[PDB]
């Protein structure tokens, strides 16, 4: 805000500091909360470690486990059989996965030698994406009036505009950018004198 | 943690034994060494920002001027509210 | 003159009643974080809610105390023309004045940084 | 792919024609490309099918007349 | 200034002025007369928990094994190029003025 | 009364010394340089005072 951001309007930067979004919904999903929070659900950027509670790296037969949080998986709709699906088509090589209890399993890479190798797949395995449209950080359901209204921490506007239930029509971003390459001129300088 | 007794290096697993890659010692005690860490996901839920107050007058209500998600409700009548971030009054 | 800003003593020991049930207030909010029983706010852990409870109390504590500072003093003395007139001054000056400062911050944020906890 | 003129941030645009673009011209006292520029390829220039040497005759809201009326002359690129 | 760091592989880095790059903790450690894992393990902590940590740091300089050995891996950053026997004593010269 | 490192690590390999004893001592540190083990630090710190 302020003299920074009006210098990043003024100066033409590609992409903001801090870009947001303002996303409205279809009469259908417009008055109802769970409808709104599936939509939220279901563009929110999510990787494996957001719902992972604990990491145990195994040394002595080269086994990673993986403990899940409850609460945090139930909340990001995922579930552990998605999980192992997305887990199964890495790169990783020939691996084993085996239950240790109803929230959590192990993968035992019966072919890797050192620690270092061990480690890497550690943090390779952790960063994989689950779900969620690439750029969209966070996303806040927010009431105004009867409607309800989904406020983005990141921006994408030819993701969300292929998103069920959205009003495309009524998106809302403050990258310039984006809205020249995708609405054009007019409305970026539409855009512009609104920011400023 | 395991030494070997005489070279002094650290000894790893290999089936039921312990083996130094130095020396070549052995022995019949096995030891399981593993490295847990801990993920925190304490404020990590998702946000639903309705002007509805949790104790107090604290509100959950995204500020329009900086966007944080704390309000102080001043006034129920109107729906007026104030930033506990940047002290921003607005109306939700 | 001196006496514009001076309050009597029933409005003083008002106050100190206000302080009194703001503190208690406080208290209950710490016991409850002790003993587990305390709701977090969304996006924020515990001890980050608790500091927001107590803040929101001492602000209106600080309101409350300003309203009956305001409530005994001389509404035509010369402080209080300076303010409703706009000339100089505003209702935060004469409360700080007259009743009390209130809570002190550093970025937001109680006074923390000294010595371990 | 996706028809985008329906946004609320985007005015109406309409081609103008020849008769329309020279009298305004001429009237203007100017040349055609002293006008603000439009891309052919503009998302919005694509949906009316506008080509190069062409004016655009775009009205935007205002909160001053409540509508407003501008030109722009469309190049190649 | 000596600066001392962690990676996410693990692993502790040693980096001070008259070096360029960086130099495995269990390296810079044999330099100094600590030849067995043991006697490093033991001289960082006794805490089971603590110690259990240096085991990325100890396989990366599990192929020196004498303290010649590591002053020549320093010495192939100090001075490169040259025959060794003035790279031992290069890097003995700057280990103990530096 | 203070047991210097190199005397603690000699008393747990030479000798049979539990390590466990040896967690529950104090650390002291001289301006900031580990100095040795002690049992406890508390009293140590108000015999020095
Ligand atoms: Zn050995
Ligand atoms: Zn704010």
């Amino acid at each position: 805000l302020g003299l920074p951001r009006l210098i990043e309007i003024v100066d033409a930067r590609k992409v903001p500091s801090t870009p947001m979004m303002t996303i409205y919904l279809t009469d259908e999903y417009k008055t109802d909360k769970d409808k709104a929070l599936d939509i939220a659900r279901r563009i929110e950027y999510t990787r494996v470690e957001n719902v992972v509670s604990s990491v145990s790296v195994d040394i002595s037969n080269m086994s990673i486990t993986l403990q899940f949080d409850q609460e945090m998986l139930k909340d990001k709709g995922v579930s552990i059989e998605e999980i192992k699906k997305i887990i199964t088509k890495l790169k990783l090589g020939e691996i084993r996965i085996e239950d240790n209890d109803e929230y959590s399993f192990t993968i035992y890479f019966e072919k890797i030698d050192s620690i270092m190798a061990l480690f890497k797949m550690r943090e390779k395995i952790l960063n994989t994406k689950i779900k969620g449209v690439k750029g969209i950080k966070r996303a806040i359901v927010q009431k105004k009036g009867d409607e309800y209204v989904i406020i983005t921490d990141g921006s994408n506007l030819e993701g969300i505009m292929n998103v069920t239930g959205v009003d495309i029509n009524k998106i809302q971003t403050n990258n310039i950018h984006e809205v020249e390459e995708v609405l054009g001129i007019e409305a970026a300088r539409e855009l512009i004198s609104r920011e400023i | 943690m395991r030494f070997c007794p005489k070279c002094g290096s650290f000894l790893k697993v290999k089936g039921n034994k312990m083996v130094c890659s130095k020396c070549g010692y052995s022995d019949h005690d096995v030891e399981k060494v593993i490295l847990k860490e801990n993920v925190a996901h304490e404020n990590d839920k998702t946000i639903i920002a309705d002007g509805e107050t949790i104790e107090g007058r604290v509100a959950i209500s995204l500020c329009p001027r900086c966007g944080s998600v704390r309000a102080i409700l001043l006034n129920k009548k109107k729906r007026l509210y104030r930033c506990m971030t940047c002290n921003f009054v607005y109306n939700i | 003159t001196l006496e514009d800003i001076t309050i009597p003593d029933e409005a003083q020991n008002e106050i100190t009643t206000k302080i009194k049930e703001g503190y208690s207030q406080v208290d209950e909010y710490i016991r409850k974080f002790n003993e587990g029983q305390l709701e977090p706010i969304p996006g924020r852990t515990i001890e980050e809610s608790l500091e927001s409870y107590i803040l929101d109390t001492l602000d209106k504590l600080r309101k409350v105390a300003g309203e009956i500072a305001t409530k005994y003093l001389d509404p035509f003395n010369n402080v209080y023309i300076m303010a409703i007139t706009g000339a100089r001054g505003s209702e935060l000056n004469i409360t700080q004045m007259t009743a009390l400062l209130g809570q002190q911050s550093v970025r937001g944020e109680r006074i923390r940084r000294g010595y371990r906890e | 792919k996706i028809d985008i003129s329906n946004h609320e941030l985007v005015p109406k645009h309409e081609i103008l024609q020849l008769e329309e673009a020279y009298k305004l011209v001429k009237e203007l006292g100017i040349k055609p490309e002293q006008l603000p520029w439009i891309r052919a390829s503009d998302p919005v220039a694509k949906s009316i099918g506008a080509k190069p040497g062409d004016i655009i005759k775009i009205t935007r809201k205002s909160p001053f007349t409540g509508e407003s009326v501008t030109y722009r002359y469309v190049i190649t690129g | 200034q000596v600066m001392i760091e962690r990676l996410k592989d693990s692993t502790i880095q040693i980096s001070f002025a008259t070096v360029p790059g960086r130099i495995p903790f269990a390296i810079i450690m044999r330099a100094l007369g600590f030849v067995t894992d043991r006697d490093i393990v033991y001289a960082v902590s006794l805490d089971p928990q603590i110690q259990n940590e240096l085991l990325p740091s100890l396989e990366q300089a599990s192929s020196i094994t004498s303290a010649e050995e590591a002053l020549d891996f320093i010495g192939n950053r100090v001075a490169i190029g040259q025959k060794r026997e003035n790279r031992i004593q290069k890097a003995e010269q700057v280990i103990d003025k530096y | 009364g203070v047991v210097s490192v190199e005397d603690v690590i000699r008393r747990i390999s030479e000798q049979n010394e539990d390590v466990e004893k040896y967690m529950s001592w104090s650390k002291v540190y001289l301006n900031g340089r580990l100095l040795g083990y002690y049992e406890d630090g508390k009293e140590l710190a108000k015999k020095i005072r």
